RNA sequence: AAGGUAAGUAU
């Protein structure tokens, strides 16, 4: 009886407020992340329109918001933003708004990324937006790093580079390594390597899927190279000899939910040359003994077999499991 | 039309053939088939009197909490107060001189043509079919 | 609900008259009383 | 060019005009006192008789609602 | 004691004109009458300091039109535009804004400059990477003293003798120090154990955080 | 020991925490990117991921008692996704056939 | 259904067309999915 | 929120629903200051221009216009409702309430899909349209 | 028939001559993650090789 | 003693410890009294009644209030009995089943009024003479244990 | 407690 009375004292307010707001004449009835950006935009626009002498210039109001977009975009795109006709106070407040929104953007992106890494239950749209934010942040950091390298020069001192090069030269001389020559026009394997290279390029399409324009263009290039192997080989050798400039390559980021793996999209025409070069380089480096056995994977031991062989090698060492004299 | 006063004696539900809907019975006022307006006030004042137990002692603590929160995180409008003040030096001609924002990207990026999807060539089925055929020696 | 359940007559009482505050229209009726008891007397009664 | 201008003239205004944008911004600021203003009330409060009769959407109450709307004219 | 070894060496005297800025959302007549009410007028308040805090300009936040990703720099005298009657700083508070223009009175024999980095924004703390453009040999603060005290202080030239620099983000950063050997005139930096001989010219190309100046 | 051909050591295998987290994230991105997707595609992705993990480790699974719980939890998540696709109200005694 | 994989359909139009196989799957296992044992609750019969 | 057209009384909402004969009228009942309403209104503003051909978007303040609170059960913080040729259109969202969308949607593509499906079904004469996405679960994983 | 790590199946594979000139295939398969936007569960092995 | 009574002992101790630990001193207040401001208004009258009579009156009034809540939208295909069980008067259609939904609060109020009805009915049965005083005590104990 | 309302014409 007393237990249910103690329940009753607690449950009375709920029922009272649920009833009194129900049989009365008048009835009464993901926002964290989409909070600061919207409030900041509303506040900046309200301030600008308040100080605007809009008795004559109301039609500029929408235009103002457009600036608040482009500046933000120009910050997100890491491109310069300098409107020539924009008055200095307006530009200053737009810059303040962009700085505040950028601080919130960075903090929100990092917080959401840490949530996802921990295992917080999140939606697909949230994941895509967070991945986009992290891609933008990582690319801004990469631009900073590349600019630092260009401005501050190479970070390897001449002494360190000389030591590394001398060690490599001594190693190559010790092993008696003949350098890999340029692929001859009469190469005995100039066609087998080309077929192997084209097969790897077509492996991305082995699973049946709907083809867009870029994919079918790449497949057409591969088919053209296969139909006329010698013309493709001549183009490949010409690119190897004379091509030092290349078109831009796109970058995306595979989201593993614990980190970001960069993914690079290269032009298919350069992809064929790079694939043939990779196949030829690996075939030559396996013909010769360029890579010593301790470099893995070695095409002969799967990683589990690598672990097995490593454990067996540990166990097979001379008196490895001995500690009589304190050896460890 | 927009910015037009509602005609007098007009029911917004009527004149349009609108029909309501009820997802449940727990939402909305009860359906209806000067001694009342003087009786609602009695219960309202009774509820206010019952709330008067700690109304001053809880609306004062929330005031200090708001002040403490604003000490560290100021309001957004106050974060632009100086800049908003400095807008008084922008003249009307300067206000009119604000340019319209354009888009840099061209037609191929703004409104690209439809990206037709095409089936994978039959040679892929053929090549997948070639694999699995094993030499007898 | 809460007022009458706490004013429940004890096993040693046949009839328990309680003060009632009832709405003038019969809408509601509260048992306008708190079951005050002397704790040694209450414990001895429940021991009996 | 003619058909590009004929469609342009017939185009409507998707967004609000400058006056409507300004009035909506001020009305929003009058309620969100956690962003604007000096004093800070709740999210929806504006700080810091007659009750309109509305149809409940039932065909049985069309006549009474209509007459109450008529009876509210001064 | 009023005059300890720290007061006579590092402490100087500075004057502050604290004017209360009226709330913008007020009528113009109401604004001017509030200004007349003496509630929103300047109040000269003298004070003493151990060091002068120097605010830095905000980062450009954008690439330059010609030289993309150009490091932001500011001349020292632009940073020291503070502490004079001509310039003002709108100090914003969650309650109301204030107009506080400073005016130096007594320059200490050894002046410490603390450059404001590690500013806490609305969401975290960020360092302003702006490069301070200062000379290391000869300056003059006669333009930064009021006319009444300019006669009193016949010396206004300071030489940099010590410089602190912070390398890395505010989350984890190292504190290097460049010290000027008074006897020899050479500059030596020492990061904990490591000691190196940095050229005096290369001192000013660092993100300075704390500096010590000698008036001689 | 290859020389004595005798029992000398003993190797205990276990799935690393990073591999378990990678598998869990793969199952998560299978599940969350499965709104307007056929049940067959979701089950095919789950089967491919599971067979890849199980045929890669093949011994480290049994000792990693946390991996077993992770695998059954992921399988339950996939089956719940399919069941919610079939009907919004969850079943009580859904069959494994 | 296979002919519509390439006919310039909108995103909404294509999204609903990728759920057609499920409509068959539910039909294949209908005698077991649509049961009283597995889905406890009331039953509604189709109008025809 | 402050960019989309606003309707200030019940008669204006009536005329807005009546005026459009070849486009679906999308009306957001709620308050400008409501955070859920701000998210919904910013999504609507994002897709306002793209759906110009087959949709018109208006904003109604229920406190200012309580004219439809009783019939339309406009008591949730945010509500999105579709009309076509003066006829309320229901959507089989899977949420149990087919008469309205009473939550903020993040993705701007999903709202475009919903408007497109509503337009197709209503032009075909239907009064109920099955949404391309089932909202019985937020698909959070 | 299906016993060894390089399955005896591979000795009878039709394209067993072109695969003999395929070197560094495991490293290439591992590095394929930086070119394709889908994670490969069998990143450690090749069915043909 | 068996396992279940021992576990009962540890669980009772757990609840006692949690109450004694998560206890904060009561907050200061201005001592506004209910049932004192009711009789201040001209809406309530004071009398003295047998507790069984008051229980019957409250059961009837709660039934009337729940009945008023049930027929809120003029829907008469949900019937509330005098034992406070809510059942359809007929095989209601699916649209009507949707239209006659109440939240957890309504059913919680219905069940608490059902518990009060059970208690008052036990006391009424005792007062009529159907059950003994010992039987009434055992019935109340069973009611509050189940 | 729900996420289980076919919609459409006609009175």
């Amino acid at each position: 009886w007393r237990v249910w009375l103690f329940f009753m004292r607690g449950i009375t307010p709920l029922l009272e407020r649920w009833l009194g707001n129900l049989l009365a004449r008048q009835f009464e009835g993901q926002r964290v992340e989409s909070h600061f950006d919207l409030e900041l935009r509303a506040a900046v626009m309200h301030d600008i329109l308040d100080m605007m002498p809009e008795g004559i210039k109301q039609n500029k109001a929408r235009t103002i918001l457009q600036h608040l977009s482009e500046a933000w975009r120009c910050w997100k795109a890491n491109i310069p933003w300098k409107v020539p006709g924009l008055p200095t106070p307006i530009e200053n407040m737009i810059l303040r708004y962009v700085k505040a929104k950028a601080d919130w953007w960075t903090n929100t992106a990092h917080y959401n990324r840490e949530r996802i890494r921990r295992g917080a239950t999140v939606d697909k749209t949230v994941c895509k937006k967070n991945l986009g934010r992290l891609t933008r942040l990582y690319l801004k950091a990469e631009q900073e790093r590349q600019h630092n390298y260009l401005k501050d020069g190479p970070y390897i001192t001449a002494e360190e580079a000389v030591a590394v090069y001398t060690t490599t030269v001594h190693w190559l001389e010790s092993r008696r390594f003949s350098p890999i020559p340029f692929p001859p026009l009469s190469y005995k394997h100039d066609t087998k390597l080309l077929i192997l290279a084209l097969e790897r390029l077509k492996e991305a399409y082995s699973v049946k899927s709907r083809l867009n324009q870029s994919q079918r263009e790449e497949l057409g290039l591969i088919e053209q190279a296969y139909d006329n192997p010698h013309e493709a080989l001549s183009r490949i050798k010409r690119h190897l000899l004379t091509q030092r400039a290349f078109k831009e390559v796109g970058i995306e980021f595979m989201d593993l939910y614990s980190h970001l793996v960069p993914v690079y999209d290269v032009e298919p025409l350069e992809k064929i040359t790079d694939a043939y070069l990779d196949q030829y380089l690996w075939y030559e480096a396996d013909k010769r003994r360029l890579f010593p056995p301790w470099i893995k994977p070695a095409d002969t031991e799967p990683p589990p077999l690598l672990v097995y062989k490593w454990c067996q090698g540990i166990n097979n060492l001379q008196d490895v499991w001995e500690t009589s004299e304190g050896e460890c | 039309f927009l910015g037009m006063p509602a005609p007098l004696g007009y029911v917004p539900g009527l004149g349009r053939g609108a029909t309501g809907f009820t997802t449940r019975s727990d939402i909305g006022p009860a359906r209806d088939a000067k001694d009342d307006e003087e009786a609602d006030a009695i219960y309202a004042a009774l509820d206010k009197r019952m709330d008067e137990r700690r109304k001053e002692r809880r609306e004062q603590r929330e005031k200090e909490e708001i002040e403490k929160y604003r000490m560290e995180r100021p309001k957004i409008q106050q974060q632009f107060s100086d800049l908003k003040r400095k807008l008084a030096e922008v003249t009307e001609e300067e206000w009119l001189s604000i340019p319209e924002v354009g888009d840099a990207r061209n037609k191929r990026q703004r409104n690209p043509r439809y990206e037709k999807l095409t089936p994978v060539p039959d040679s892929f089925f053929a090549k997948h079919l070639q694999t699995g055929e094993n030499h007898t020696s | 609900v809460l007022k009458l359940l706490e004013n429940m007559p004890m096993p040693w009482e046949q009839i328990r008259d309680v003060p009632v505050l009832y709405h003038i229209t019969g809408a509601i009726s509260f048992v306008n009383e708190i079951p005050w008891v002397i704790e040694p007397v209450y414990i001895s009664q429940w021991g009996s | 060019r003619d058909r590009s201008i004929r469609e342009k003239q017939s185009d409507d205004e998707v967004y609000a005009p400058g006056l409507d944008i300004e009035s909506s911004l001020k009305q929003l600021a009058e309620r969100r006192t956690d962003i604007f203003g000096v004093e800070e009330t709740a999210i929806g409060k504006k700080i810091g008789p007659e009750e309109k009769v509305t149809w409940d959407g039932h065909s049985g109450s069309m006549a009474r609602t209509q007459q109450a709307a008529q009876a509210n004219i001064t | 004691k009023k005059k300890t070894i720290v007061t006579d060496v590092f402490q100087g005297s500075m004057r502050i004109f604290t004017k209360k800025l009226p709330h913008p959302d007020l009528p113009a007549e109401e604004k001017e009458q509030l200004l007349h009410n003496d509630e929103y007028q300047e109040t000269m308040v003298e004070s003493t300091f151990m060091y002068l805090t120097l605010d830095l300009p905000t980062a450009p936040l954008y690439k330059d039109e010609k030289e993309q990703l150009i490091i932001p720099q500011v001349p020292l005298f632009n940073i020291l535009a503070k502490f004079n009657g001509i310039t003002e700083k709108e100090y914003k508070t969650y309650k109301e804004n204030f107009l506080k223009r400073f005016q130096l009175t007594k320059l200490p024999p050894y002046l410490i400059f603390c450059i404001k980095r590690f500013t806490k924004n609305n969401f975290f703390v960020e360092k302003n990477p702006t490069i301070v453009n200062f000379p290391i040999t000869n300056v003059d603060l006669r333009e930064y003293l009021s006319e009444e005290v300019q006669a009193v202080h016949k010396n206004t030239t300071y030489d940099l003798i010590a410089n602190i620099v912070h390398d890395g983000k505010p989350s984890e950063g190292s504190y290097r120090i460049h010290v000027l050997h008074h006897g020899t005139g050479k500059w030596y930096e020492l990061q904990d154990l490591q000691v190196t001989d940095i050229l005096p010219q290369m001192i000013t190309l660092s993100e300075a955080y704390i500096q010590i100046w000698k008036r001689r | 020991n290859e020389v004595t051909k005798e029992r000398t050591a003993q190797c205990f295998l276990r799935v690393d925490d990073e591999s378990m987290q990678r598998f869990h994230n793969r199952v998560r991105q299978i599940l969350m990117a499965s709104g307007s997707t056929t049940f067959t595609k979701i089950v095919n992705k789950w089967n491919t991921a599971l067979i890849g993990l199980m045929t890669y480790f093949r011994e480290a699974v049994v000792n990693t008692q946390e991996l077993l719980d992770l695998l059954v939890k992921c399988e339950n998540k996939i089956q719940t996704r399919i069941k919610i696709g079939l009907n919004s109200k969850m079943p009580s005694r859904f069959p494994p056939v | 259904e296979e002919s519509m994989k390439w006919k310039k359909l909108t995103n909404a139009q294509r999204s609903g067309l990728n759920q057609i196989p499920n409509r068959r799957f539910t039909l294949w296992w209908s005698p077991t999915i649509n049961r009283a044992n597995v889905y406890v609750g009331f039953q509604v019969q189709l109008d025809l | 929120s402050y960019m989309l057209p606003h309707l200030h009384n019940g008669w204006q909402v009536d005329q807005a629903i009546l005026s459009e004969e070849d486009r679906v009228v999308v009306i957001r009942f709620g308050h400008d200051w409501d955070p859920t309403c701000m998210k919904m209104d910013e999504v609507l503003y994002s897709i306002a221009e793209k759906v110009k051909n087959f949709a018109v978007i208006y904003l109604v303040d229920i406190t200012e216009v309580p004219d439809f609170n009783k019939m339309y059960e406009l008591y949730d913080p945010c509500t999105v409702m579709f009309f076509f040729r003066n006829k309320h259109i229901m959507i089989d969202l899977g949420t149990g309430n087919n008469n309205k969308i009473n939550w903020a949607m993040e993705d701007k593509q999903e709202m475009v899909d919903i408007i497109e499906t509503v337009y197709r079904g209503a032009r075909k004469g239907r009064g109920l349209v099955v949404s391309p996405k089932d909202y019985s679960t937020k698909y959070r994983y | 028939w299906d016993r060894g790590i390089p399955r005896i199946n591979t000795l009878f594979q039709k394209d067993r001559h072109t695969l003999a000139y395929d070197k560094g295939w495991r490293v290439r398969t591992d590095f394929k993650q930086y070119q394709v936007l889908k994670q490969n569960p069998f990143w450690w092995t090749h069915q043909r090789h | 003693q068996p396992v279940k009574v021992r576990v009962s002992y540890q669980k009772l101790l757990k609840y006692y410890v949690l109450n004694a630990l998560k206890h904060r001193p009561p907050k200061a207040q201005k001592k506004r009294y209910l049932f004192r401001s009711f009789k201040a208004t001209k809406f309530f009258q004071s009398t003295k009644l047998d507790w069984v009579e008051v229980g019957l009156q409250v059961c009837r009034q709660g039934y009337n209030m729940l009945n008023l809540l049930i027929h809120r939208k003029n829907l008469n295909y949900l019937h509330l009995d005098y034992n406070f069980n809510l059942k359809p008067v007929k095989t209601l259609t699916t649209k009507e089943r949707k239209k006659s939904r109440f939240g957890n609060a309504f059913h919680l109020c219905r069940e608490v009024l059902r518990l009060t009805k059970l208690v008052v009915d036990s006391h009424v049965q005792y007062r009529l003479g159907n059950v003994d005083a010992f039987q009434l005590a055992d019935g109340l104990q069973y009611i509050f244990a189940h």
